[PDB]
């Protein structure tokens, strides 16, 4: 072959993931951390044992960077410590959040050019190139991350703005509502480490309830839905009923008060105002998503609402990777392989001569 | 569901009879071919389609069992029009035919021209393949033993 | 196919050079 | 184009059902069709030609019988028919009188006297 | 074809048992032939019993 | 070489006196029938030697190229001469010849070649009875 | 083995077993028919027979190793050479291993089952018992004849059947 | 072209010379209906097998009626 | 309905059989869980076509 390299970073919300595309892992995970003393500059295990006398900073948690400056740190310390590469002669495939305005991604774009210097680059949406490796091009994604949430249509090849839902709900609603439904129980949440040790319980041991009614009839006649846990810490945090109505709040969403959509309502006011000629096309590739991806039981009431959306004469095609975690990573690695993705990958000489805004036509 | 189904059939096209990376690599060529197509009673007749050609194409007997299978299918409905359009990618006797020496009624009549002529052709076909055979053994051998000097197995370009 | 084709404007002319197809 | 679907044509023609609304009668159609397709008996035109005669004089007709010969005439000049014999045999036999014994009259012959 | 030996094979049984019957039935008529034709029926060997099985349906008209 | 071929020839000439002489009234009534399903099987022995002669002209055809050919011949005619010569030497009619293809369906369980062509001979002969 | 397989043939005292080995080595002297076949219409050439030297080796050793062997003792007479690990031998043996499994593999499922048990020649482990029809026939009545337990068969396979 | 409206002009002779027969001799069979039996004996095809096929379609819309 | 799907897929192997597919008992599973999707079978048919030459391609 002997065609020049490709490499991949998504500076994830919780994580930092690094790597060489057409990897199926991630080539290095450290923590999204950028310490100062609370070494100065280090991401990796000697930061996250540091927490206790460094600060623990994510540029990304909004869906929009926040600092920009701890952006462009963590993504440089990340190319030259995490992969310990030399920035001049890689290109990288950058991947954000959805909705990110046009001004935002044209200072991505800039600083990426300008203070790291890539001889090649993109810049572009995160739920779509999570869909390219998830399945079919075309379809609807139902993309929930860490602190985003979007139902995104796509019969383009890429997103139709017209019909594309924010929606807040999102793994950051629900460690919010884990929180609550822990201080209304009474029960101390003491720290952050405690706050990520219980996020995961619940995405990986916790029931996620597979009705309202039912676990509710078990739990009122009397409780045995509880499963015991025994850390090594020696943490003991059990019980049944409360567990499996902590990630019921997506499919009622008035059970914590939330006003905006639930999961069937935002998939079917999608679909409404997107085109019918397309609506079976569209409803034949739904994703899966969320941090559920250790313990599911949120794909059989998705599946049994979107059974009961559309008529019984077509069937229902719900697309379940074996990713919805890493998704996002895969979406890259398999698209930055590519020769023909050479036609939507830029290259630095365009940038000096169509000027900065072509990334967003080129890139797309 | 389908997505990690399709992770077996990039197991499958891969030799099984290393192994790891080169499957992340067939997969990449996988994914980057399937969606092409995908961007861009009506379903018993194209069976029905098929068997007429069958009957033409001499091979009685398929037919007449192919309608007598496609009554039982419909007593999963896309898995069939799946089939019918594989139909022709795939890999590429009997005593009786004219004895009237068993039944207890059979209709008197001559002869035809197109039933025991036609019978010893079936046997005209198997005689001339165990002979074309012999042909084809001999050579794909002496095609390996004899070409040239510095010609063979790959095991002298290590 | 032929008949759907067949339906096009014809003249009403006839010829008096050629008998063997006048149109 | 293939000879099945054109029998599904006719299907549409000739019932209010489209090709698409049955499949019964499909079946027996090509049940029919197939392994009688290509002609296995032997041509005459002139006997078809005798025989729409002959059912022309059962109409009591002698005028349109002789008018039918101009027409055998002008089917041989324009030549662009593949069997004659066929399509004449065809509507003959789907021939309705507007208003016994005849396997004893002349017919074609089976050609099982004849290697084929 | 060895002398087309396989086309005269099923000939001199279809033969055979045509010439039984005009060997066996020689001045004859009313039911005293009714019952010389009604014997070659009896027969457990099928030929016989498939072609005299068409024959009596015509004698007996 | 035409040593190697003779059991061949043997197991098809003693079998044809067979189906000529207990073809004849008298002679049993699943008898009559195990004969008759016995034309069925001269039949395929008697193509092979039809066709052999018209490929003999081009000269295609030799006295090894037919000894290579009649390889299963040599043992499925074989047993029809033996059932043949059975019926022949000691007379069997009936329910006696019944019996006589009731042992050679045992007898041959696990040849898997001289056991499917008597396998098929029963079912077929058997209709009268 | 020209010799062998003539001679098998006007047997059928030989048994099943012996019966079919015969049969598989037949089928895998047509091929060296074959070449006889089509050497004669081309009329020193000794590399081109170095490789039929070789199998024809293997047939005449398994001919010669195997001799007047019939039963489970010709099934521990081609089940030596499924020990072998150079697979030109195994690809030899194989065509006729199948087919010398065929006879006892068929008892196999009517002697588990119900069903016809042909023992009237002994190439079966059963070695069936007269005159024991009382009812003390839940003990011994098929003695287990150790000559003719096959190599596939083990103790545990031989009786537990039984 | 000219002589390819010449020959498409040769085809309606013919076609008004069959839709003549087919009148005079008041057959089940309209025009649209002969233009695919025309099509069926071009290809060479038995003319028994397809009138039989005629006879039950025609009964079998009076199991529509 | 865990007895029921091992039955059709016992039936479902003869249709195939008889059609003359490509199509193995693994890869007839693969495709028979993928049409009963939704997905429709007459572009599953080429890209099934297109994949299985895309490997051919590598070797």
């Amino acid at each position: 072959d002997d065609d020049i390299a490709a490499l991949v970073v998504d500076n994830g919300s919780g994580m930092c993931k690094a790597g060489f595309a057409g990897d199926d892992a991630p080539r290095a995970v450290f923590p999204s951390i950028v310490g100062r003393p609370r070494k100065d500059s280090y991401v990796g295990d000697e930061a996250q044992s540091k927490r206790g006398i460094l600060t623990l900073k994510y540029p990304i948690e909004h869906g929009i960077v926040t600092n920009w400056d701890d952006m462009e740190k963590i993504w440089h310390h990340t190319f030259y410590n995490e992969l310990r590469v030399a920035p001049e002669e890689h290109p990288v495939l950058l991947t954000e959040a959805p909705l990110n305005p046009k001004a935002n991604r044209e200072k991505m774009t800039q600083i990426m050019f300008e203070t790291f210097n890539t001889p090649a680059m993109y810049v572009a949406i995160q739920a779509v190139l999570s869909l390219y490796a998830s399945g079919r091009t075309t379809g609807i994604v139902m993309d929930s991350g860490d602190g985003v949430t979007h139902t995104v249509p796509i019969y383009e090849g890429y997103a139709l703005p017209h019909a594309i839902l924010r929606l807040d709900l999102a793994g950051r609603d629900l460690t919010d509502y884990l929180m609550k439904i822990l201080t209304e129980r009474g029960y101390s949440f003491t720290t952050t480490a405690e706050r990520e040790i219980v996020r995961d319980i619940k995405e990986k041991l916790c029931y996620v309830a597979l009705d309202f009614e039912q676990e509710m009839a078990t739990a009122a006649s009397s409780s045995s839905l509880e499963k015991s846990y025994e850390l090594p810490d020696g943490q003991v945090i059990t019980i049944g009923n409360e567990r499996f109505r902590c990630p019921e709040a997506l499919f009622q969403p008035s059970f914590l008060g939330m006003e905006s959509c639930g999961i069937h309502e935002t998939t079917f006011n999608s679909i409404m105002k997107c085109d019918v000629d397309i609506r079976k096309d569209l409803y034949a590739n739904t994703v899966l998503s969320g941090g559920t991806t250790m313990y599911p039981g949120i794909a059989d009431r998705m599946q049994k609402e979107i059974t009961a959306l559309a008529p019984s004469t077509m069937k229902i095609k719900i697309i379940a990777p074996p990713e919805r975690k890493y998704s996002v990573w895969i979406g890259g690695s398999i698209l930055a392989s590519l020769s023909t993705f050479q036609q939507m990958w830029i290259s630095k000489q365009e940038y000096d001569e169509s000027g900065p805004s072509i990334v967003h036509r080129k890139c797309f | 569901s389908i997505t990690q189904l399709f992770d077996d059939l990039c197991e499958a096209l891969l030799p099984a009879a290393n192994r790891k990376r080169a499957k992340r690599s067939l997969k990449k060529v996988a994914y980057n071919a399937l969606f092409t197509n995908l961007f861009q009673l009506p379903a018993r007749n194209k069976i029905l389609m098929l068997s007429f050609d069958l009957r033409v194409g001499g091979l009685g007997p398929k037919a007449d069992r192919l309608e007598e299978l496609v009554e039982e299918l419909e007593a999963v409905g896309s898995v069939l029009d799946l089939l019918v359009q594989l139909a022709g990618s795939g890999p590429p006797r009997d005593y009786f035919l004219n004895n009237k020496h068993v039944g207890r009624n059979v209709p008197y009549s001559g002869y035809d021209c197109d039933d025991l002529s036609v019978f010893e052709m079936d046997v005209q076909s198997l005689i001339s393949r165990e002979e074309c055979l012999c042909h084809s053994m001999i050579q794909e051998t002496l095609q390996v033993m004899e070409a040239a000097p510095g010609t063979g197995l790959p095991t002298v370009g290590l | 196919l032929w008949e759907a084709a067949l339906t096009y404007e014809a003249s009403k002319r006839r010829c008096w050079e050629r008998v063997g197809c006048p149109p | 184009k293939s000879p099945n679907v054109l029998l599904q044509n006719l299907c549409c023609r000739i019932l209010g059902r489209s090709e698409a609304d049955v499949a019964q009668q499909f079946q027996y159609a090509v049940r029919v069709i197939g392994s009688n397709f290509a002609p296995t008996v032997e041509r005459d035109e002139f006997l078809v030609a005798e025989k729409i005669k002959k059912e022309l004089i059962r109409q009591r007709r002698e005028a349109d019988a002789a008018l039918f010969s101009e027409l055998h005439r002008k089917l041989h000049s324009q030549g662009v028919l593949k069997n004659k014999w066929s399509i004449l045999y065809l509507l003959l036999s789907l021939s309705e009188d507007p208003r016994s014994y005849a396997t004893l009259f002349a017919q074609a012959l089976p050609r099982d006297a004849h290697s084929t | 074809l060895r002398r087309l030996l396989v086309w005269t094979y099923d000939p001199k049984i279809r033969l055979k048992t045509l010439a039984a019957l005009v060997d066996h039935c020689q001045g004859r008529k009313g039911g005293e032939l009714a019952s010389a034709v009604h014997a070659y029926t009896k027969t457990g060997d099928p030929y016989m019993r498939s072609l005299v099985q068409h024959i009596l349906s015509l004698v007996s008209h | 070489l035409v040593h190697r071929i003779l059991p061949v020839a043997a197991s098809y000439s003693a079998v044809t006196r067979f189906i000529e002489e207990k073809s004849s009234f008298e002679y049993g009534q699943v008898n009559h029938a195990l004969a008759a399903a016995m034309r069925t099987l001269v039949k395929e022995h008697l193509i092979l030697v039809s066709q052999l002669e018209q490929l003999h002209r081009q000269g295609l055809l030799s006295l090894q190229k037919l000894w290579f050919y009649i390889q299963p011949a040599m043992r499925t005619m074989d047993i029809l001469a033996s059932l043949a010569t059975s019926v022949d030497k000691g007379e069997c009619l009936g329910g006696s010849t019944l019996s006589l293809l009731h042992d050679r369906s045992f007898s041959y369980t696990g040849d898997s070649q001289a056991q499917e062509l008597c396998l098929y001979l029963t079912k077929a002969a058997s209709a009268p009875y | 083995i020209r010799r062998y397989t003539d001679q098998r043939s006007l047997d059928r005292s030989f048994g099943l077993v012996g019966q079919s080995f015969c049969a598989a080595l037949h089928q895998e002297l047509r091929e060296y028919y074959r070449l006889l076949s089509v050497l004669h219409s081309q009329l020193r050439l000794l590399v081109w027979t170095y490789d039929p030297k070789i199998r024809l080796k293997t047939l005449a050793a398994l001919v010669d190793h195997c001799q007047g062997r019939k039963g489970g003792e010709l099934a521990s007479a081609v089940h030596a050479y499924t020990k072998t690990g150079d697979p030109y031998m195994r690809s030899l043996v194989q065509h006729i291993l199948s087919l010398v499994s065929h006879p006892v593999l068929s008892f196999l499922y009517r002697w588990i089952y119900d069903g016809e048990l042909e023992d009237t020649y002994h190439e079966f482990f059963v070695a069936s018992d007269p005159t024991v029809k009382t009812d003390r026939l839940w003990h011994d009545k098929y003695t287990l004849r150790k000559s003719m337990i096959p190599s596939f068969m083990t103790m545990d396979q031989s009786r537990k059947v039984l | 072209a000219a002589a390819a409206a010449a020959n498409l002009n040769a085809v309606r002779e013919t076609m008004d010379v069959l839709l003549e027969i087919s009148r005079i001799l008041n057959t089940g069979l309209d025009m649209e209906t002969l233009s695919i039996c025309v099509r069926l004996c071009e290809q060479g095809i038995n003319p028994e097998a397809l009138s039989s096929v005629i006879k039950e379609l025609r009964k079998a819309t009076e199991a529509l009626k």
